RNA sequence: UGAUUCAUGAUAACUCGACGGAUCGCACGGCCUUCGUGCCGGCGACGCAUCAUUCAAAUUUCUGCCCUAUCAACUUUCGAUGGUAGGAUAGGGGCCUACCAUGGUGGUGACGGGUGACGGAGAAUUAGGGUUCGAUUCCGGAGAGGGAGCCUGAGAAACGGCUAC
RNA sequence: GAAACUGCGAAUGGCUCAUUAAAUCAGUUAUAGUUUGUUUGAUGGUACGUGCUACUCGGAUAACCGUAGUAAUUCUAGAGCU
């Protein structure tokens, strides 16, 4: 598996694989042995990997949901290889996309967003004249 | 219901809520027609089959009696076995022959009763055959603990107020009797479809 | 007091002031929709006919037709009713609010007058200035009334938003929109499909 | 259209003076009680229609339910039994 | 169809009359009789009427709930109880209301009072049997400051709707 | 594409368990005592005129543009549009 240095391989293993022609992609489990070593990395995975299944891009493919167990030397996550960049986005939830680089996470303020819609309903006419009206009126 | 059934195929990880994209691109069809409704009523013997590069499925029962996929032939997918759930009877030849999913099919066979079953195709809704409910026929029990068992009808008992029980000889164990609503006949001497081990 | 006066012929509005008790009391105790001689109201307003359209009092509470009374009364309002706009937050919502009578009194901050017939002499802010139509008839049959094209001619070439105008968005000036109810093969195919 | 049945025997039918057509009919029952295991008996009287008529007191008839004609009238006089002599 | 005679259908009618798409939207097509925007018609979008239906509801039958008689008779004011009739509402229905009769119900504990008395699936703890508990991400109902009344809509006696006190 | 109009939801969900002791409710029926948008699938020669003259398309409001009133209100008057 998994290319070596001196610091051991950290196995690149796949398992429980179905190619599903609805989602139009490859779903599988990545069970990464890490004998005597820490974390494989999100990069190191999608840099090997790529060239086995011959998707040959890191960009479209995502790996996630590492959790683990006690005792060390293994970690379990899940990763997918997608048939196209365009196709992938539609099927994928947004949380995958944002970290992958395909999307930006927009931050919002609750108070600003909801109140503003109500204001638009209330004014009818240009209503510029009302500002001048109030000045005169006191 | 559709959402559960689709998810059974998908379940490796992280789909589920994203079922919606599949549905709206019409890469799921149920009985050759578009439905995107999770709340859709389903029963035994629904056919699922999706466009072009697809597969064909028959709804079957697990140990609980919940819907699960089995692969079925493309030839069999063209046909469907439908319980006549309720009936509008007789004159001038205008039956509404209700089914579990809610399909209507119209106009006399030289028979027609409640609890009898009608063999239908899929798309056009024309009558392939009509299957009489009678003794010696093969049955699936749709509900209760006993679900996922098949057996042959020993006798039907008829009484006042309702016909209370219909008895089935066979079972993994021994004989049991059920209500008419629980009984869905799935095979007859005239036409069976039954060549399946089942459930529990 | 203040008057906000409309002349609908131009479609313009401006506010003008009438001060003098004798001039003002001509308005008093009259109902909404009644016409008022112009000359009493002022010398400059000669020949004019003014119909009392409404107005608001101090505290801003508007007149409502037919209710009577020189004072204010509290009445139920519904959605899509005068003295009520911007709608209820929910559908079917009703509100009890103070609302003013139709009968003119000294408590009024402003009276709204609409000019029924133009007078002898011009009024500088109202009649002298003029406003062109914002939009013109979108529908095909309505175009035939105004423009008198006739049914064979086909609307689109002649028209646009209030006659044929060329205008700029940002940096491009150059077309017609799609007039509908206008007979097209799009309507004809589905109409044929009825039979 | 008709109802679920209970059998009962008439406790009544001849209670004070002049009576509007109907009878009171007792059901006695026993049911297994937790703890003691000995059944506890609970009375109940219900007011029956005699649409059929021909009903004398202390007479067993069989009751089949129909829709409630005022309130507490659930059962009706379906059929009888009759006695000897 | 167990049980509707309803349904289906016949005949005479009712109606300040319901529906059958004028912008019947959108993207495309044949075939030529005057080779003509001639004359045709597919597919599904949204909407339309009536019916079965599904997602549903609401009434209703049988049976079942703690404690107390220092609570033994209860009810019929103004339906209590049943009959007859009507109007109402989706519908039977004292539902209310006229007329009519004088009933109904109780020691098998009714009627009355009390109760952090929601009910249930369930929980705790008990060998078991039981005892005690049930505010709780569920299930069904009630209420949404207290009360009454009502609009809209398939549906609310709504309360982050109204209307009144 | 912003908005405005129309459509639909807001009756749902969530919360609490005061009241409430055959009552809610549970199991269980009944609905031949009923309703049901949505869902599912069927279903329209009709339409009028002595069944050859008789009927094939009407306007009017918001956005808007402008002018105004109230201390203020899911506040709202008014004109010219469409």
């Amino acid at each position: 598996m998994a290319d070596t240095k001196t610091a051991p391989a950290v196995t690149l293993r796949t398992r429980k694989f179905m190619t599903n022609r609805l989602l139009s992609r490859k779903q599988f489990v990545l069970e990464v042995l890490h004998p005597g070593r820490a974390n494989v990395s999100k990069a190191d995975l999608k840099e090997k990997l790529a060239k086995l299944y011959e998707v040959k891009d890191s960009n479209c493919i995502f790996v996630f949901k590492f959790r683990t167990h006690f005792g060390g030397g293994k970690s379990t996550g899940f990763g997918l290889i997608y048939d196209n960049l365009d196709a992938a986005k539609k099927y994928e939830p947004k949380y995958r996309l944002i970290r992958n680089g395909l999307a930006t996470k927009v931050e919002k303020s609750r108070k600003q967003m909801k109140e503003r819609k109500n204001r638009a309903k209330k004014i009818r006419g240009v209503k510029k004249t009302k500002a001048g009206d109030a000045g005169k009126k006191k | 219901p559709l959402i559960l059934i689709i998810r059974n195929r998908l379940k490796y990880a992280l789909t589920y809520r994203e079922v919606i994209s599949i549905l709206m691109q019409r890469h799921v069809l149920v009985d050759g027609k578009v439905r995107t409704d999770k709340t859709y009523p389903a029963g035994f013997m629904d056919v699922i089959s999706i466009p072009k590069t697809g597969e064909n499925y028959r709804l079957l029962y697990d140990t609980k009696g919940r819907f699960r996929l089995q692969s079925v032939k493309d030839e069999d997918a063209k046909f469907k076995l439908c319980k006549v759930r309720s009936v509008q009877f007789g004159q001038k030849g205008i039956p509404y022959l209700n089914t579990y999913d809610g399909r209507t099919i119209r106009y006399p066979d030289p028979i027609i009763k409640a609890n009898d079953t009608i063999k239908i195709d899929l798309e056009t809704n024309k009558i392939v055959d009509f299957i009489k409910f009678d003794v010696g026929n093969v049955v699936m029990v749709t509900g209760g603990r006993n679900t996922g068992r098949v057996g042959v009808i020993k006798n039907r008992e008829k009484h006042k107020g309702s016909f209370e029980t219909i008895h089935v000889e066979d079972a993994l164990g021994h004989q049991f009797a059920t209500r008419l609503g629980n009984v869905f006949t799935i095979g007859k001497g005239n036409k069976p479809w039954v060549s399946l081990p089942k459930g529990k | 007091m203040k008057f906000n006066i409309a002349n609908p012929t131009t479609g313009c509005q401006k506010k003008l002031e009438i001060d003098d008790d004798q001039k003002l009391r001509a308005f008093f105790d009259k109902r909404i929709s009644q016409e008022v001689s112009g000359d009493a109201l002022g010398e400059e307003f000669k020949g004019y006919v003014f119909k009392i359209m409404g107005g608001c009092d101090k505290q801003g509470f508007p007149m409502k037709q037919g209710v009577l009374t020189a004072g204010r009364v509290r009445l139920l309002l519904h959605r899509g009713t005068p003295c009520f706009r911007g709608y209820g937050r929910r559908d079917g919502e009703r509100r009890r609010k103070s609302v003013r009578g139709c009968i003119v009194s000294q408590d009024l901050s402003v009276i709204n007058l609409v000019i029924v017939k133009k007078g002898e002499n011009d009024l500088p802010g109202l009649t002298d200035t003029e406003k062109p139509r914002m939009r013109g008839p979108k529908r095909a049959s309505k175009i035939r009334k105004l423009f008198n094209l006739s049914k064979d001619d086909d609307v689109r070439k002649y028209v646009n938003t209030y006659r044929r105008t060329f205008t700029t968005k940002n940096g491009k000036k150059v077309k017609a929109p799609k007039i509908q109810r206008l007979v097209t093969p799009l309507t004809l195919q589905r109409k044929r499909a009825r039979i | 259209g008709l109802g679920f049945k209970t059998p009962r025997e008439a406790i009544e039918g001849t209670y004070i003076d002049k009576k509007c057509p109907f009878t009171g009919t007792v059901s006695i029952r026993g049911r297994i009680i937790a703890g003691t295991c000995h059944s506890a008996k609970m009375n109940r009287t219900i007011i029956v229609r005699r649409n059929y008529l021909h009903f004398v007191k202390k007479y067993q008839r069989y009751e089949k339910r129909h829709s409630n004609i005022p309130a507490h009238v659930s059962p009706c006089f379906r059929v009888k039994e009759g006695d000897h002599v």
